[PDB]
C-alpha cells in the first residue's frame, strides 16, 4: 500500500495493462491485484 | 465475505514466511475447531481467528 | 499369480492371458513327468523339456526368445511382463496415475460476471 497511482495519460494496449498488472502486484499484493484485475475486465468488457 | 476471507487469507501467508507451515496451522487449527464445536466452515472459522489473532 | 490377479468372470466367461500361460506350463510339466516315469525315449523327453523351457518363457515373458504366443484371435497373449511395463503398464497406469473418485468433467463456458477465485458449476 501508500503507494499512490501514476495517472497513466497514455493510450492503453495489453502491454500496458500487463505493466499495470505488474505494478499493482509488486505494490499492493496478490489481491488487490485480482481486485484491480477484475475491475479492468469489467471495464473492457464494458 | 469472500473478499474478506481472501484478504486475510494474503495477510497471514505474509509474516508466516513459509507457505506450507501456514497452510498446516490452518488445518490444525480448523480441525480442532470443528471437533471442540461438533459437541461457518472450519477452515474459514479458523483463518478468521488466525487474522484476529496478528493484530 | 493369486487368482482376483487373473480374474475369470462371467459376463460368456472373460479370462485373463495368464490362465493359458499357466495351463500351458501345467500341461507340458505333467507330460514331462509322465515321460519321466514310462522312461521314453531320449529324444521325445528332450523335445519335452524344450517344450517346458518356452512354456516358462512365455509366461515370464511372452515374446522376447522365441516366437510369440498368440491367442484365439492373432494377437500376442499378455505375460508377466507385459503387465508392469509401457504406458499401459502397471507403473504408469495405475500407480503414477489413477481414475479417483468425487470428480466430474463437463463442458465449459465464459462466466463474465464471475470473480477470479469462483467458478459456475452446474
Amino acid at each position: 500500500a501508500k503507494s499512490a497511482p501514476i495517472f497513466r495519460n497514455r493510450v492503453i494496449d495489453k502491454k500496458q495493462l500487463k505493466k499495470l498488472i505488474g505494478w499493482t502486484f509488486a505494490h499492493y499484493g496478490t489481491a488487490k491485484t485480482a481486485v484491480v484485475a477484475d475491475d479492468l475486465k469489467a471495464l473492457g468488457f464494458r | 465475505d469472500s473478499q474478506d476471507l481472501l484478504f486475510k487469507a494474503e495477510s497471514l501467508i505474509v509474516n508466516s514466511t513459509n507457505r506450507y507451515h501456514v497452510t498446516l496451522q490452518i488445518a490444525r487449527r480448523a480441525k480442532q475447531a470443528r471437533y471442540e464445536e461438533m459437541e461457518i466452515k472450519p477452515v474459514l472459522r479458523a483463518i478468521l481467528e488466525m487474522s484476529d489473532e496478528l493484530n | 499369480i493369486p487368482p482376483d490377479l487373473r480374474p475369470m468372470v462371467q459376463l460368456r466367461f472373460a479370462t485373463s492371458d495368464l490362465n493359458d500361460l499357466y495351463r500351458r506350463v501345467i500341461n507340458r510339466n505333467n507330460r514331462l513327468a509322465r515321460l519321466q516315469e514310462i522312461l521314453a525315449p531320449e529324444i521325445i523327453v528332450r523335445n519335452e523339456k524344450r517344450m517346458l523351457q518356452e512354456a516358462v518363457d512365455a509366461l515370464i515373458d511372452n515374446g522376447r526368445r522365441g516366437r510369440t504366443v498368440v491367442g484365439a484371435n492373432n494377437r500376442p497373449l499378455k505375460s508377466l511382463s507385459d503387465i508392469i511395463e509401457g504406458k499401459q503398464g502397471r507403473f504408469r497406469q495405475n500407480l503414477l496415475g489413477k481414475r479417483v473418485d468425487y470428480s466430474g468433467r463437463s463442458v465449459i463456458v465464459v462466466g463474465p460476471n464471475l470473480k477470479i477465485h469462483q467458478c459456475g458449476l452446474p
